């Protein structure tokens, strides 16, 4: 579904930070690097496509599930939320037989195709004797 | 429920999941999962210490929960709680090993006091969450500068820093009997109030400094503001002392 | 293989609690959820198949095999063991190339040969002049 | 070895792996995943105290190890133990942050005594588990309640609850001259025995009480019962008191 | 790219320990098997096609990217290295629709191909009236 | 950046990643993927206790971390450190729960003593790790024997043990002015240098105490070995007494 801001407002930009830093010199030894607090690169998100808006809500909206979620795990947890995810993803498209032309299977075979009936003026052009 | 996933499709931010994508979307890396904080200072909350504590509450029975996000949002506001029973016992656990306080925040509001704490762990009433450095918690942390807000899941397609620490004296915490001072020196003080905004507080601390209207003896000093001084979102934006141990600042 | 119950007695009803629970209004939220005590639902199955007093000597049988890896892992473990069984899932299948037709490889070209052999009609029976 | 897995063919359950299933196996979602704890009491072990213990025994120079599971078993019996040495330091270690005791158990034997513990940790003699909440341990937890258990890893195809506090006291615990007492109050004690059953533990403690058996002193009362009283596993399913300080119950 | 080996010296033969060990009777249960110091077998590798000392080099060369990695994710980290790496294969060849005879898909329609224009032999050499 | 990945092509290793295979390579069991950890004893560092410990260093505002590897290397130098502060208090932290030392050294240098420690924890100057049982770690841990070493991922393609103790005696630890003395007995020392290697050290301590070169009074002895006495890589290859409380072992 669609998401629909209902909170009472929106700050449009996100200022955010984070971690997601080619190093400089010996700056990746931890003896010689940053301390906890200079690990942080910035950014400015506006809201094109209603993104950080909708993101907003978005979170708001993650809250119920996720708490859901904490209250059925122990804290001795052993799996990690978007690594399960990404292993769902594959288990949704390649858990089973790929039915080719299917709804389920994400097989394309259009070069396929035009390679068969390409290469079909091979035997049907060549008949002559 | 299933935790959502959000999903860009027509240009526009959609609620999804995994299971329910079509093979024209393409997962092709890790990369493209993240996970986002946001914070309630963004959805218009009042920020104020008053209006902010009102939030939390203290409940027994639920062990406390901790789950890791990748990418936070700058704050104006965070807050910093060292609470004490009336024995003299600490209200809140210390910070686990590895648990860094909210790394950008504009105003760090340090509350320190006593009350009942009438719960072994203090959560956010409206099921927030509290945000520390890359974690975020159900519980409050002893000492641990703290952003209230919540995490959002992502599939991706294929400016100097300043912090400023406001520190407040409180009573009857957790109660809704709870008091507040806004403290200039260790024995000069101004009695709080929702309306009061950051920067109001750092200007009337530096008047209070300029004017000399700081205690100058060794007992305590409580200014009153007076409901004639006054003055939207964090985003979108002749004084007279006299002493009446209360007083006014008019 | 089969798993041969070789217990002394097999209760064959499993009276189970889990923590798998549309949530009542703010039960949700931690500060006014229930107690550590009552997350669990219940439930009750019975020996259909043979299945539990099976999945009785199936847990007897597995310990060996847990404590030999429990042995082996440091208590930093940073992993699941089922996640992990989900990941050697897909390596298994789609860790190499899938040769079409072969033994090995989980595609169905079904619908694939009678959309061919099917549409051989449009050339072979579409030869006038 | 690999750790096996269970699925079901041909309507019935078989050991396997994911790398001997055929392309006809279908696994579309972790949730196929499951984690299970058995219960021993359901392979048909004897649960008394004394028979239970003696599956138990102390070793040095292993590290505990701890593995999650999912979903439990409702257990009759489960054990909670608080065993110190003659010195008076404490046998087993506290549980760990976030390990709680079995959350489903008709009768908690809550044995505390003493014993020599000749090793840093208990650990189960026929390799079996102690299962707390969703979490299963090699080593016994002090004051924490378990079951004796297993786990089993499944590929799943595409009633009140009342709990009793049974104590016991116990001398050389660990050793093959380990004695219990069953108490009923704390100067009245039972001898205990293999045969004696939760259900006779709790009716010989309500005809105790209601018939003033209790001790009516400062000291320690020992009752005996008689050999001819006695009353399967726990699925399937006139007396007179004299003091001989020891005595007897016929 | 290739390993270039540029240490002071290469010890060409790894003399490795691990973890990776059929029990003998009881000695899976930890109660009655080995103790910490008596889990681990021994193995010596020698430098065939000079992997030992490309190995050293590699550990070497490791350790920036491991350090980057290890500032950026918090001791709290939920997440394996080796099974994200597991994931992101799966991910690179399947995360999105395969293209049959494309070079980003890992199908081969070779006995395939071998299934249709051999048995084209069943319609062009059956057309007798 | 990326983790790098060894994998074997062409008959020699090559460092890549799981998002520049082709099609021919093949991984079908997380089996292949395997994390070791190799010692800077086979690049040739010098292993002597002044030549090491000349690698290491106290920082603040770092916090530690840790990753798992799955095999190592037998070492022939390892380190375990008990360091504290002039004023007797620790300067390392002590080993996190599950952290054992690394499990095959031949000589183990145990180096006790004192210096200033002018930093929350001891990192590699050289970005190394210290690699303990199965884990590495940024930092140093009090009384834990660790190797220094790196670590390495790959991809792989579808002999009695004996250890001997060599302990230390240190002042002036972390600074550029450190001394060091090798420990015959509890008042028997010999003033160390970078060239005395662990079998040196083996046979000069087997000589003293067979000579009777050992301390027989109640005070402290120290022998200097004079420069004239002497004799690659450790995987490749009529003596006086008189004292001058110093003394020379010509
Ligand atoms: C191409 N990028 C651009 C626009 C979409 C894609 C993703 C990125 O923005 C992300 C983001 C995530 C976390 C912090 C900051 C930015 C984004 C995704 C969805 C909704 C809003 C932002 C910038
Ligand atoms: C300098 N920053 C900028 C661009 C690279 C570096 C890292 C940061 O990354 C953003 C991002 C989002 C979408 C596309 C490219 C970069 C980012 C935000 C939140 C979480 C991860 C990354 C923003
Ligand atoms: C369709 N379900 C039904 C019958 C098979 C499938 C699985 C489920 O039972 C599971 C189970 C797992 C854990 C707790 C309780 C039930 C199950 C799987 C295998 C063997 C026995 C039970 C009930
Ligand atoms: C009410 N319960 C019942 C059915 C939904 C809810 C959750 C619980 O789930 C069972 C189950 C097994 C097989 C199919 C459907 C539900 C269950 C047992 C063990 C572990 C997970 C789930 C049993
Ligand atoms: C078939 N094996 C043989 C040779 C290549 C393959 C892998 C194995 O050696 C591994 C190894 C890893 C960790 C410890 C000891 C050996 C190996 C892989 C790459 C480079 C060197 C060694 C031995
Ligand atoms: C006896 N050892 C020998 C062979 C089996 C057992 C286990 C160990 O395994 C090696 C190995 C490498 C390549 C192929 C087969 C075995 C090994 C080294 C490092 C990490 C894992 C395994 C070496
Ligand atoms: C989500 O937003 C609604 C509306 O603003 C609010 O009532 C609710 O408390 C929010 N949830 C959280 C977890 O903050
Ligand atoms: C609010 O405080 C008053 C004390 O004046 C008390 O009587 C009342 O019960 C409190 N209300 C709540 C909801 O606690
Ligand atoms: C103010 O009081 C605090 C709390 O006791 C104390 O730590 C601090 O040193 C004091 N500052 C001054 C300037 O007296
Ligand atoms: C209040 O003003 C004084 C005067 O400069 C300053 O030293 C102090 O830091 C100010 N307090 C705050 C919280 O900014
Ligand atoms: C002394 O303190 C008072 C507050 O009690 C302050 O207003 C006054 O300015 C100070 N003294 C002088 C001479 O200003
Ligand atoms: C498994 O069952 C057998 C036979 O009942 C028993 O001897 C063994 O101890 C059991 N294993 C465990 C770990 O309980
Ligand atoms: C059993 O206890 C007796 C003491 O009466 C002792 O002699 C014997 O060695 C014990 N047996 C074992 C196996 O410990
Ligand atoms: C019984 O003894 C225990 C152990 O000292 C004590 O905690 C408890 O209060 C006592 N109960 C009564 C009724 O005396
Ligand atoms: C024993 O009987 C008394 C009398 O009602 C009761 O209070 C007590 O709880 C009983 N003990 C147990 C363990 O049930
Ligand atoms: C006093 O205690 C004894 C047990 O020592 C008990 O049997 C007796 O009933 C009690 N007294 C009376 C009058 O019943
Ligand atoms: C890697 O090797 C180079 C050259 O020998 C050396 O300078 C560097 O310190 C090494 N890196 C680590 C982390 O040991
Ligand atoms: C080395 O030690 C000397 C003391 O003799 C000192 O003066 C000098 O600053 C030290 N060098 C460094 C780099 O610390
Ligand atoms: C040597 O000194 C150490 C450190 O105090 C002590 O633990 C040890 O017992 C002593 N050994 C002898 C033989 O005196
Ligand atoms: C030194 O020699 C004595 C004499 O045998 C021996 O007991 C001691 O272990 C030796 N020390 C070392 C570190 O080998
Ligand atoms: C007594 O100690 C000295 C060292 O101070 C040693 O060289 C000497 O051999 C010892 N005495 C005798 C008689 O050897």
């Amino acid at each position: 579904e669609a998401i629909v801001n209902a909170q009472p407002k929106c700050n449009p930009n996100l200022h955010y930070w984070t971690t997601q830093d080619a190093a400089i010199g010996l700056a990746w030894i931890p003896y010689f690097g940053p301390a906890a607090e200079g690990i942080y690169i910035e950014g400015l998100m506006h809201n094109q496509d209603g993104l950080i808006c909708g993101l907003r809500q978005l979170a708001n909206e993650t809250t119920q599930a996720l708490q859901l979620f904490l209250r059925a795990t122990t804290e001795l947890r052993t799996f990690s939320i978007l690594n399960r995810k990404a292993i769902d993803f594959l288990l949704q498209r390649w858990g089973g037989t790929c039915h080719i032309l299917g709804p389920d299977c994400c097989i394309e075979p259009a070069d396929w195709t035009k390679n068969i009936t390409d290469k079909i003026d091979q035997i049907i052009h060549d008949f002559v004797d | 429920r299933s935790i959502p996933l959000g999903v860009i499709h027509n240009s526009a931010l959609q609620v999804s999941d995994v299971d329910k994508l079509v093979c024209r979307d393409k997962l092709s890396s890790t990369n493209q999962l993240r996970s986002v904080g946001l914070n309630l200072e963004g959805n218009g909350v009042a920020t104020d210490v008053p209006s902010a504590t009102k939030r939390w509450g203290f409940r027994s029975g639920v062990p406390p929960k901790v789950v890791n996000y990748e990418a936070g949002e700058w704050a104006e506001n965070c807050y910093n709680l060292e609470i004490k029973k009336p024995d003299g016992s600490e209200c809140l656990p210390a910070a686990p090993d590895g648990i860094r306080g909210f790394p950008r925040c504009r105003y760090v509001h340090k509350v320190s006091g006593t009350g009942p704490c009438a719960g072994d762990f203090a959560f956010h009433k409206e099921g927030a969450f509290f945000l520390y450095d890359r974690l975020a918690s159900t519980v409050i942390y002893r000492g641990t500068t703290f952003a209230e807000g919540v995490v959002a899941f992502l599939i991706l397609p294929q400016s100097g820093y300043y912090s400023t620490t406001i520190r407040y004296q409180a009573t009857g915490f957790g109660t809704n009997e709870t008091e507040y001072l806004f403290e200039v020196d260790n024995l000069t003080y101004v009695q709080l109030e929702s309306r009061f905004t950051p920067q109001f507080l750092l200007q009337l601390n530096e008047t209070i400094y300029t004017s000399g209207k700081r205690s100058n003896t060794t007992g305590k000093l409580i200014w009153k503001v007076n409901p004639e001084i006054d003055t939207w979102a964090f985003w979108e934006t002749e004084l007279s002392f006299t002493v009446v141990x209360x007083x006014x600042x008019x």
